[PDB]
């Protein structure tokens, strides 16, 4: 068992040490090596420290800034990262030469210097008009402007689960995060029924319930 | 650093085939290049070490092969566990590399998106920015052509596309794009369309808006 620990948000420049504790097995007698995998990318091989700690090597892309090391007595992987770019945003596995379920780094201040964390703004989406011939219609929530990660979205306090797809964030130039959440529905019901968006971001404690109409 | 080639990057297949996955070392190698499987949200699971030899507790439908500069993991008789994405990884010398991935999702039958446009929120507007909203739902294959036009001016580097994961049930995809403009940009225009190409569609299907219809 492999339990990564350490991730948060953090401001570009700074530094930041991740741990992995090791159980059931002997730390002591084998290799450890960090892996990271960036979003929307493949697995990026980080460092390696052998068993007794003596031997050590590391991706370019991170020597000189990252420093692996161990504890065989405490069985504790460790990984100090300094100075930090947005490039290094991911999810840190430590793995033997079985891997960890791994902790997320987000380098980024984005959201401002001294509130990081962020609410999101929630706007409807609707259309201009109801649409003739076309039997079914849409209708959803943008959830735009919010650091960090993640969102979630109901629709109807969850009683309308049907058809509804909110899609994955993506990350503006501003560093914020914003996504869409859309729903399809009858063009019958379009202006009679409620269509109500539930959005909940915990890292800023924001609720915000958004009925959806054309205005 | 030793370079992976893995391809493709994308396979569609059935339940019941028999897949084929490759890895070009960009140099020798020997038997030092192994094979994991991942899916959304999880860690990494090796399933094959040493070009051929398998992880214990993994299905014998999993084979690998390879030279010293090639190498093919095989998947006989898909199941729909099989799913998930596929990377080659190779650690003969460091730095460790991992091969680009393969993204294995199923085959189903083409299915045409439904397109619908929205436009921006006046509560959006007064604050400065307008996004613009097109909405491709529910299609296969994944593979869409979508293009903003702005009284017919075709936009390029304003626009960000978001596509959801293989849906659980039916086998689709859905995509969204996202075209982000300042307030006095947005009002100095008259007419938004998206343009959406897919193979379900017989012809490109235009929806579109006009300001001060809307």
């Amino acid at each position: 068992q492999l339990v990564e620990s350490g991730g948060g948000v953090v401001q570009p420049g700074r530094s930041l040490r991740l741990s992995c504790a090791a159980s059931g097995f002997t730390f002591s007698s084998y290799g450890m090596h960090w892996v990271r995998q960036a979003p929307g990318k493949e697995l990026e091989w980080v460092a390696v420290i052998s068993y007794d700690g003596s031997i050590k090597y590391y991706a370019d892309s991170v020597k000189g800034r990252f420093t692996i090391s161990r504890d065989n007595s405490k069985n504790t992987l460790y990984l100090q990262m300094n100075s930090l770019r947005a490039e290094d945003t991911a999810v840190y596995y430590c793995a033997r030469t079985s891997w960890g379920q791994g902790t997320t780094v987000t380098v980024g201040g984005g959201g401002s210097s001294s509130a990081s964390t962020k609410g999101p703004s929630v706007f409807p989406l609707a259309p201009c008009s109801r649409s003739t011939s076309e039997s079914t219609a849409a209708l959803g929530c943008l959830v735009k402007d919010y650091f960090p990660e993640p969102v979630t979205v109901s629709w109807n306090s969850g009683a309308l689960t049907s058809g509804v797809h909110t899609f994955p964030a993506v990350l503006q130039s501003s560093g914020l995060y914003s996504l869409s959440s859309v729903v399809t529905v009858p063009s019958s019901s379009l202006g009679t029924k409620t269509y109500t968006c539930n959005v909940d971001h915990k890292p800023s404690n924001t609720k915000v319930d958004k009925r959806v109409h054309h205005h | 650093e030793i370079v992976l080639t893995q391809s493709p990057s994308s396979l569609s297949a059935s339940v019941g085939d028999r897949v084929t996955i490759t890895c070009r070392a960009s140099q020798g190698i020997g038997d030092d290049l192994g094979w994991y499987q991942q899916k959304p949200g999880k860690a990494p699971i090796l399933l094959i070490y040493g070009t051929s030899t398998l992880q214990s507790g993994v299905p014998s439908r999993f084979s690998g092969s390879g030279s010293g500069t090639d190498f093919t993991l095989t998947i006989n008789s898909l199941q729909p566990e099989d799913f998930a994405t596929y990377y080659c990884l190779q650690d003969s010398n460091y730095p460790l590399t991992f091969g680009g991935g393969t993204r294995l999702e199923i085959k189903r039958t083409v299915a045409a998106p439904s397109v619908f446009i929205f436009p921006p929120s006046d509560e959006q507007l007064k604050s400065g920015t307008a996004s613009v909203v097109c909405l491709l739902n529910n299609f296969y294959p994944r593979e869409a052509k979508v293009q903003w036009k702005v009284d017919n001016a075709l936009q390029s580097g304003n626009s960000q596309e978001s596509v959801t994961e293989q849906d659980s049930k039916d086998s689709t995809y859905s995509l969204s794009s996202t075209l982000t403009l300042s307030k006095a940009d947005y009002e100095k225009h008259k007419v938004y369309a998206c343009e959406v190409t897919h193979q379900g569609l017989s012809s490109p299907v235009t929806k579109s808006f006009n300001r001060g219809e809307c």
